[PDB]
């Protein structure tokens, strides 16, 4: 009968920290913010347009130099592309046709993919040869590849769809740590700007921030109504945002362990599948199931803009490290460069 | 443009060409879904040709087919299935000879998986062809075990042909919005070489609708 | 069973972090988003010549 | 990654040769190819271009109608016909792998290089020091200089650096007046600007005797420069 | 005193050339900026919407013809308009065969079709059938003289002139109207047959509201092809063959009127593909 006297001591810990929580709440930040100026709109239009997936794109991964850029298609084929002249520089196919996610290394010599086959495998770019071969096949997770981001180019870390994290050692192939404590779907993975730390969003409406020299969870946030399907830090590494079906953004931090901001309107009753930040953090650019991507204020809650032209759900959206533009990825087999 | 631009630009129109050419050969490609239970049989149906999920390519009446199977994948399916929203055809596996074993009736089991599968808001206007397998266990196992235990409503006769009609129209009644959608029933028989003929003129149907779409007439 | 006691230990562990007020975390997010407004390509129009995408 | 040469020998003026290159070890038939000629005691020259895809052929001056390059893919073998041959055809030839994309590595491997015999504007690329004496454990300094400045507008400036050690093919050192090659330690280093560029050795070993060459990528007939010796 | 058929002629060829201009335009303007050119199907109603517009810009000239009886544009322009005349007619009518085909391929033969079916076999079987009607046109511009008590522009063939002129008139006849309707009924018939034989029957939505609205529309296609070319073939066939006064003003009209039902005919084929194609009233 331990049980039950287990799950009164869990409630009694889940209502502990829901009081500390509130003892930590005196003012929000939309009262803070109510007296700085905003920016009245952005209007930011199609600079390139990338075309060549003869299907439905599902990933897309900047470059570090901000220039080449990485996009995975259901067609099997992983395509670099140069964004400056549009210019296809490779074009990788694909083992499994069925790709969720794709990573560019920091060093920009390997790239990774991976999806319903469970395996993550990462290309290694510059060879001898000059063709693109694979360098490796990381194999041992029980679902689909949702996510995938470089540590280093020998450190690499995935989430998966059997409610696990993990991070691999690429020259052993082999699980150096394993992240447990997701009771759903895994879906979204994002990496600090230290690297040191990374915040994984699932379906059971949670987020949860990981170190990942040890290995535990640091911290659970709990605040959406429905599965989280994408996740995105912010530049200063103290806070982040989260995107769900419940077609809301929030914005939570980390030493204050709670939510900060919910983005939301009326008029969006579609999901949200893809965020990403700017390089002040003052952009929240958030890609929705209505063919088009939101541009909202993340001080004032605000929706400052609006990126139209996608005729189909955009699946990815990305900005460059020194924000110059964002690359928007839909299922309509065509990738957008916006300025 | 300096000369390695213009070299970059030929390599691009190169493999470009690539690309269309094998996207092309992957048009002239017919998909199919597999989809069943654990014991309902899906071995049996692919072993007729002669971790993640599988693939099974053959070649019929000069058509290329895959075969996927996601059996493997014990996750949630509302997040992968709009990955097969472009498939020619679904296929659905269901047994005929688990009316009366629990394991909660399987066979109710089969029967939510399919009213959960045609239903879905990705396949809307996608093929069913559904395989009622293990027909030689039915008949040897209706003669002794009623069809009550699964149905209370039977009200029919205790035979074969009586039994297996009222379990395809129980299946076919799961078809809501039906206009757009086609079922296929076939009884699978381990003894003939047929069942895939059946998949092909399934499979041609399909082809016949999408072209009417093609010349505006459909 | 020890599911239950793993995620009471887990709790128990989460439950001891330091926290800082809202103010604090407010003021260091609008430090950032205004110690970087000028090097942010999107939040200020940015010039022709400055712009590698025309 | 093998680029074998046969053919060559001893013909009579008028008469006619195929050159053979074999490759092996790499993608052929994504790589452009170049053949470069060397006279007996001068420096190389760019002779003919051929590109992946067999689309894109340029030739020299020197040699326009009287020799044709052509690419066998499936054979992995790269041909020279050579027709009208006369005196100043004499020479060793190499063929060189190009591929050119984003961030690439041109003219990165040479071939052993065959010899043919017979019986008996543009950019002008100059390289001042010439018979260069040196000491092991010292920086030198290799200059080049460029009739028509080599930066692009897009930021690329189009030098290559290319060594010659006695009795071996060339070797690239440097792609675009900044960047090392593969396999080539962390002591040469490109600089310049416009039309003088230098190229640095910091501390010299003794493998490192051999003729320097720069060549302009920025547009054809790729000129090749003197030679710039160091021995000692 | 035919002044009232005189307006009536021109105001029906003045009606049926602008229609037939804005529909050409519309289609043009349609296939550029609402869906790319990357089927079989939009290949084949480019190129019929180009043959029409080409064929509604002699208009004027005939409405002339017909007013003044005098040709003053000269071999020159003689020549050029019975070329362009013979061209565009020749042009589009292989144009709707190979269409009719097309469809037979795509329903009776699905998997030879998703190979042969693709466009740019499509761009080079179009390429070939204007090609080979510019052998059609190039004799006709080639050998056209006029010679005027009637202003008369019509062809001079070599002696014997009467059997080069019969043998002219029963080719065309035979190879502009009767091989090709024959064509155009056996596919959508066979087409039909498949149509009915897959599982488009049963049911009280799927065949009314499928099944009768493609045979309705094979129908009105056929229809309007036999009931907007048969006459003028047949009052050419009568003219030659059995004896007429050729100078009265009632058959001038009846020759004009069947002219203008050609020309209603280039006009009518893109209000068919705006008004009952299915892609475009969804896309
Ligand atoms: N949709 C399009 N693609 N086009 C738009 C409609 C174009 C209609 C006019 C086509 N045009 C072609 C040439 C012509 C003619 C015709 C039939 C038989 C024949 O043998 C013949 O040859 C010529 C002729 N010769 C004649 C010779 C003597 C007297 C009268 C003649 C009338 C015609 C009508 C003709 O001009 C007529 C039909």
């Amino acid at each position: 009968s331990e049980l039950d006297q287990l799950r009164q001591e869990a409630e009694q810990l889940k209502n502990q920290i829901r009081d500390a929580r509130k003892a930590c709440a005196d003012a929000t930040l939309s009262q803070i913010t109510n007296n700085i100026d905003p920016v009245g709109r952005i209007q930011m239009r199609t600079r390139r347009t990338l075309r060549g997936h003869l299907a439905k794109i599902y990933a897309m991964h900047w470059g570090t130099d901000s220039r080449l850029l990485v996009s995975a298609s259901q067609d099997g084929k992983l395509i670099i592309w140069d964004s400056y002249t549009t210019n296809k520089v490779h074009a990788i196919p694909l083992r499994s046709s069925w790709v969720m996610t794709c990573a560019y290394a920091p060093s920009g010599n390997y790239v990774a993919c991976g999806g319903l086959d469970n395996i993550c495998s990462i290309y290694n770019l510059k060879t001898r040869e000059g063709n693109v071969r694979v360098s490796r096949e990381l194999a041992g997770h029980t679902g689909y590849l949702s996510c995938c981001r470089f540590l280093d180019d020998n450190q690499i870390v995935t989430s998966s769809g059997d409610t696990t994290c993990a991070l691999w050692d690429i020259e052993t192939g082999q699980q150096t740590t394993t992240f447990t404590g997701h009771t759903g779907d895994v879906m979204s993975l994002s990496l600090a700007p230290d690297t040191r730390l990374f915040v994984s969003g699932a379906c059971d409406a949670s987020a949860k921030l990981w170190d990942v020299r040890e290995g535990m969870c640091r911290q659970t946030f709990t605040g959406h109504e429905s599965d989280i399907n994408a996740i995105c830090f912010f530049p200063n590494g103290n806070a982040f945002a989260t995107g769900s079906d419940d077609a809301t953004c929030r914005l939570f931090d980390l030493r204050a362990d709670q939510e900060l901001m919910t983005y939301s309107h009326d008029n969006i009753i579609c999901g949200i599948t893809s965020v990403s930040f700017s390089k002040s953090g003052r952009l929240l650019l958030a890609g929705y199931d209505d063919f088009n991507c939101n541009v909202w204020d993340a001080l004032k809650a605000d929706r400052a803009g609006v990126l139209a032209g996608h005729d189909n759900r955009v699946s990815c959206l990305g900005v460059t490290d020194d924000g110059m533009a964002v690359a928007t990825g839909s299922w309509d087999s065509f990738l957008k460069i916006w300025n | 443009l300096s000369a390695e631009d213009k070299a970059a630009v030929e390599r691009s129109k190169m493999i470009d060409r690539n690309l269309r050419e094998d996207g092309e050969k992957a048009a002239r490609e017919v998909k199919l879904l597999l989809l069943g239970a654990g014991e309902s049989g899906k071995n049996t149906i692919v072993k007729q040709m002669k971790t993640g999920i599988v693939e099974t390519h053959f070649t019929f009446k000069d058509l290329h087919f895959k075969m996927f199977d996601v059996g493997a994948q014990r996750s949630e399916r509302k997040k992968w299935i709009h990955c097969f929203e472009g498939v020619t055809a679904i296929i659905f596996c269901v047994a005929l000879s688990d009316y009366d074993l629990v394991l909660m009736n399987r066979m109710h089991a089969s029967m939510k998986l399919f009213d959960s599968i045609c239903n879905n808001k990705w396949f809307t206007d996608t093929s069913i062809i559904l395989f009622l397998n293990k027909k030689d266990l039915f008949e040897e196992k209706i003669k002794k075990s009623p069809l009550t235990i699964c149905y209370p409503e039977y009200a029919g006769s205790n035979t074969y042909e009586e039994a297996a009609a009222y379990i395809q129209c129980q299946f076919e009644d799961l078809n809501k919005r039906k206009d757009t959608k086609e079922i296929y029933t076939h009884f699978t028989c381990s003894t003939d070489t047929k069942n895939v003929q059946f998949v092909f003129d399934a499979v041609t149907d399909v082809i016949i609708k999408n072209n009417l779409k093609d010349c505006g007439l459909f | 069973i020890a599911q239950a006691r793993k995620l009471v230990e887990q709790l128990k562990m989460e439950a001891n972090i330091d926290r800082i007020k809202v103010s604090k975390a407010a003021a260091d997010l609008m430090a950032y988003c205004e110690a970087h407004a000028k090097e942010d390509p999107l939040l200020t129009p940015v010039p022709a010549s400055e712009n590698p995408f025309r | 990654v093998q680029l074998v040469e046969s053919g060559g020998g001893l013909v009579q003026p008028g008469g006619s040769r195929k050159l053979s290159c074999s490759a092996s070890g790499f993608a052929f038939s994504s790589f452009g190819m170049h053949w470069v000629r060397q006279a007996p005691e001068k420096g190389l020259e760019w002779v003919a271009y051929i590109s992946s895809g067999s689309g894109t052929i340029y030739y020299a001056d020197t040699v326009k109608g009287r020799f044709t390059i052509s690419r066998d893919d499936p054979k992995n073998t790269l041909f020279l016909q050579m027709t009208s041959l006369r005196s100043e055809d004499t020479a060793m030839y190499y063929c060189v792998r190009s591929i050119y994309y984003y961030g690439s590595s041109p003219f990165d491997f040479w071939g052993q290089g065959t010899t043919l015999t017979v019986s008996s504007s543009d950019i002008v690329m100059t390289q001042a020091t010439s018979s260069v004496p040196v000491t092991p454990g010292e920086s030198v300094s290799i200059s080049c200089r460029s009739s028509k400045s080599l930066l692009h507008s897009n930021g690329n400036t189009y030098l290559y650096w290319f060594l010659q050690r006695p009795g071996q093919s060339p070797q690239l050192l440097i792609y675009r007046m900044s960047n090392l090659a593969s396999g080539v330690p962390d002591r040469f280093s490109g600089s310049g600007s416009g039309t003088a560029f230098t190229l640095t050795i910091s501390r010299l070993e003794a493998e490192d005797v051999g003729v320097y060459y720069c060549m302009q990528h920025l547009e054809y007939p790729l000129t090749f420069g003197a030679g710039t010796k160091l021995e000692l | 005193s035919s002044l009232a058929l005189a307006i009536a002629i021109t105001a029906l060829y003045s009606a049926v050339c602008a229609v037939g201009l804005l529909g050409n335009v519309l289609v043009m303007f349609g296939i550029v900026r609402y869906t790319k050119m990357k089927t079989a199907t939009n290949i084949y109603i480019f190129n019929l919407a180009l043959a029409d517009a080409l064929a509604t810009s002699t208009l004027p000239f005939q409405s002339a013809k017909y007013l003044m009886e005098t040709w003053p544009f000269g071999e020159l322009l003689c020549k050029a308009v019975l070329s362009i005349d013979y061209y565009n007619m020749f042009t589009s009518i292989f144009t709707l065969t190979m269409m009719s085909v097309d469809r037979y391929i795509a329903v009776c033969h699905p998997v030879k079709a998703l190979d042969f079916r693709t466009p740019a076999k499509a761009k080079l079987i179009n390429i070939c059938i204007w090609v080979l009607a510019s052998g059609v046109g190039v004799p006709i511009m080639v050998m056209a003289v006029t010679r005027p008590g009637a202003v008369v522009c019509m062809l001079q063939f070599p002696s014997p002139s009467w059997y080069w002129d019969t043998v002219t008139k029963i080719c065309v006849f035979l190879f502009a109207f009767v091989v090709p309707i024959l064509i155009i009924t056996v596919c959508y018939g066979l087409m039909l047959l498949r149509l009915r034989s897959v599982r488009l029957l049963s049911g009280s939505k799927e065949k009314d509201r499928s099944l009768r609205r493609i045979t309705r529309m094979v129908l009105v296609v056929v229809g309007a092809f036999v009931v907007c070319w048969a006459p003028i073939h047949i009052f050419v066939i009568v003219w030659t063959l059995v004896d007429i006064d050729r100078r009265d003003p009632l058959v001038v009209a009846a020759l004009h009127l069947c002219i203008a039902l050609g020309y209603a005919n280039s006009s009518l084929n893109p209000v068919l593909y705006a008004f009952l194609d299915e892609n475009f009233k969804r896309c």
